[PDB]
């Protein structure tokens, strides 16, 4: 008997089976319907966005089309991991500080339609810190939706301290798509979003003095750098490469009065009782996708360092294969009896209801 | 925020600790372990616990995993124990196996009531307390490891 992991992001579904070293499956978590007024899911919908609108049923981590969430699961399981459901355990993965009735209902669906014979919902960042080698640190972790700090020590996540920005890739990539206009580019549509993610992801960087960066790119242009679009035309984007991930540090470029990512990080550990700051100083962990910019284990390292007590030893550990950790965290925990001993199972959750993952799942 | 409402109002709670202690009842190599003074060691094994011979206690492989638990009475009772679970993570250990070495070391920390305290041990970043366990000589690191657990995925 094999498990199946699914790290279900708010951008892509990271699946597979349990004691591999990667997911096989990763694929745009979303759900096309004619642009033209059924619906095709994941590579397939990207692959015909060109006549099709484009919908992420997950927003900052929280299932709000539970109907296309259906699909995105019924698709991993029977499209591209070619498994039925009902033979597999299943462990699942969440955002902290989700509304509890998301993991009631993600418990129900796997029960009630796919009828696992048991899974376990764990939480993103922990998996993350596995993943590292580690019992204590501080993991901050970011994909499409949901930025979050947990500080975890030896082994236990310490809920008072965890944080939350409901800001993270998608904004980062809408944000692209807006300063892309004063160089006189359009991106609006859904599939034009799908572009300048690309865009993103393949040329924007995190300067390490945003104002001298900002200088550098008015002196000359040795900061511009070109990209060819899926109709052939090139263009050319400059400060605007730094200035989208500058937003993480500055959350007011898209109207947010939130602590920047630095600062939060540094809020999170100061919530932790003293003794164990130093650990935490030491040990902060970088998981996900809009942790992949250039530049960013270092700006983290200069403003953590402009935060905290001038002696205070700090290191960003920024893993290579970080886009996966919380879903390798995952294959590692799912490879162990013990664990998949606190598993809810079938018979469990026809007895108790949606209730019983709250009294299972830590 | 309100942690009352969301995912994380019952961490840090009674019921979490007794449903990760029931877990770590389901692990056979615990049983038995710090029942007394002294060092015990089990190696990571493609995702298993392994009791490692006392022979070979303070030898390393520098591709491997390891638990390490101290066990010693506290100043504050020569008749009690109390515990050092150390994790030593080999140069060249594989990420399955530091992970799984991670996570048993909490399991056997659940099991042990919490008492443990542990220490995260890197081939070369070895703490004063990890460098006191072993007699002159006795910590060694031996070239080679065992297998992987992971499945690489092409
Ligand atoms: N090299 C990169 N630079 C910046 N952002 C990236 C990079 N690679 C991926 N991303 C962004 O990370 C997000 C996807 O990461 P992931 O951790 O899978 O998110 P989720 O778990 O929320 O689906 C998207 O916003 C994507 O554009
Ligand atoms: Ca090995
Ligand atoms: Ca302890
Ligand atoms: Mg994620």
């Amino acid at each position: 008997t094999t498990a199946l992991v699914c790290d279900n992001g708010s951008g892509l579904v990271k699946a597979g089976f349990a004691g591999d070293d990667a997911p096989r499956a990763v694929f745009p978590s979303i759900v096309g319907r004619p642009r033209h007024q059924d619906s095709y899911v994941g590579d397939e919908a990207q692959s015909k966005r060109g006549i099709l609108t484009l919908k992420y049923p997950i927003e900052h981590g929280i299932i709000t089309n539970w109907d296309d969430m259906e699909k995105i699961w019924h698709h991993t399981f029977y499209n591209e991991l070619r498994v039925a459901p009902e033979e597999h355990p299943t462990l699942l993965t969440e955002a902290p500080l989700n509304p509890k009735a998301n993991r009631e209902k993600m418990t129900q669906i796997m029960f009630e339609t796919f009828n696992v014979p048991a899974m376990y919902v764990a939480i993103q960042a922990v998996l993350s810190l596995y993943a590292s080698g580690r019992t204590t640190g501080i993991v901050l972790d970011s994909g499409d939706g949901v930025t979050h700090n947990v500080p975890i020590y030896e082994g236990y996540a310490l809920p008072h301290a965890i944080m939350r920005l409901d800001l993270a890739g998608r904004d980062l990539t809408d944000y692209l798509m807006k300063i892309l206009t004063e160089r006189g580019y359009s991106f609006v549509t859904t599939a034009e979003r799908e572009i300048v993610r690309d865009i993103k992801e393949k040329l924007c960087y995190v300067a390490l003095d945003f104002e001298n960066e900002m200088a550098t790119a008015a002196s000359s242009s040795s900061l511009e750098k070109s990209y060819e679009l899926p109709d052939g035309q090139v263009i050319t984007i400059g400060n605007e490469r730094f200035r989208c991930p500058e937003t993480l540090f500055q959350p007011s470029f898209i109207g947010m009065e939130s602590a920047g990512i630095h600062e939060t990080t540094y809020n999170s550990i100061m919530k932790c009782d003293i003794d164990i700051r130093k650990d935490l100083y030491a040990n902060n962990v970088m998981s996900g996708g809009t942790t992949m910019y250039p530049g960013i284990a270092d700006r983290m390292q200069k403003e953590i360092t402009a935060l905290a007590p001038s002696t205070m030893k700090i290191k960003i550990i920024a893993p290579p294969e970080r886009k996966y950790s919380v879903w390798i965290g995952g294959s590692i925990l799912a490879s162990l009896s013990t664990f998949q001993q606190m598993w809810i199972t079938k018979q469990e959750y026809d007895e108790a209801g949606p209730s019983i993952v709250h009294r299972k799942c830590f | 925020y309100n942690i009352a409402d969301s995912n994380i109002a019952n961490l840090g709670t009674e019921l979490e600790k007794k449903v990760k202690l029931e877990a770590s009842q389901h692990e056979d190599a615990w049983k038995g372990a710090g029942k007394q003074v002294g060092v015990e060691i089990w190696r990571i094994q493609q995702f298993k616990v392994v009791p490692v011979p006392k022979k070979h206690h303070g030898s390393f492989y520098t591709g491997d995993s390891y638990i390490v638990l101290s066990t010693y009475h506290p100043k504050t009772n020569p008749d009690k124990l109390a515990y050092d679970v150390h994790f030593w993570l080999g140069a060249f250990t594989t990420q399955d196996e530091a992970g799984t070495a991670a996570y048993k070391t909490v399991e056997l920390d659940d099991y042990l009531g919490g008492l443990p305290v542990q220490y995260r041990e890197v081939q070369g970043y070895e703490s004063e307390r990890f460098l006191s366990l072993f007699p002159k000589g006795g910590l060694r690191i031996l070239d080679g490891g065992v297998e992987t657990g992971f499945h690489h995925v092409e």
